[PDB]
């Protein structure tokens, strides 16, 4: 479900936080 | 109308502008620098994020309960610029899905939800580490 | 009322993050939003359908503040010189576009609300009448942005 | 001049028109 594409989002923008740091 | 056709004059310069890396305004300059940084995402993790959107199930009556799920654990901890741009991706691909399903009431909703989680609990932080112009600075 | 990141409407970016994405996939937000993005996309056609030739164009044109509204008033009078369509319109765009630009490059940035605010006049004062005529900007959304070129 | 530039994007604003219309 919904919480777990959250959280596989969360993997995505923490990993383009870590490119864009 | 004639401010209709000024804002339409707006819109354009302010597309033409930031093309060559310049601003009509902060609020064109931040569009702009949104518009890509989805763009950005979502080619990044093409497939990967294409599959995730695959997973959700979609009906006008309980789209709004999916998108607390999915928002509130993407923020769980807090929040960065990162987390700020597949937020806005993700309401990006939930209207998409919205309209391929023929379910187009939601997309004016979402926007709503979007603001809303904006305002109350995003702006606090945005506006804690320089606002904006932060953004726009380190996602060109 | 000075802008800045504490007066901006969340709602305007959202609706605006939220037409691009829509109109990616041939959808749109609003028809205003679909008349932007349309316009958007025929000026891009527009210019790089003779990239190199509308360049070279716009470049021949010599602004300076002193002479850019004689030279902005000369070309947009003689676009539409024997009347309107849709094409001469998006042209219309694409040359304030490119003015603009240009102004800036040349640290002449006075000129960017000048040549919108001639843009805006001559639209409401001279073209609007036309397209309300013709139909208003629902007909170019439906021929230009709900239809790609002939080829 | 500024006159005969606007003729020659009235030349591609009609052959760009002559496309969709």
């Amino acid at each position: 479900w919904a919480r777990e594409i959250g959280a596989x989002l969360r993997r995505m923008a923490d990993d383009l936080n870590a490119q864009y740091e | 109308m004639s401010q209709s056709n000024r804002e339409l004059v707006v819109d354009f310069l302010s597309y033409k502008l930031s093309q060559k890396g310049y601003s009509w305004s902060q609020m064109a300059a931040v569009k702009q620098a949104l518009r890509e940084a989805g763009d950005e995402f979502e080619l990044r993790y093409r497939r990967a994020f294409s599959d995730l959107t695959s997973q959700l199930h979609i009906t006008p009556g309980t789209a709004y309960q999916s998108f607390e799920q999915v928002v509130n654990e993407l923020f769980r901890d807090g929040v960065n610029w990162g987390r700020i741009v597949a937020f806005f991706s993700f309401g990006g691909a939930l209207c998409v899905e919205s309209v391929d399903k023929e379910m187009q009431v939601l997309v004016s909703r979402i926007a709503a939800w979007m603001a809303t989680y904006l305002n109350d609990h995003l702006e606090p932080w945005i506006q804690e580490n320089g606002g904006w112009d932060t953004f726009v600075e380190l996602y060109g």
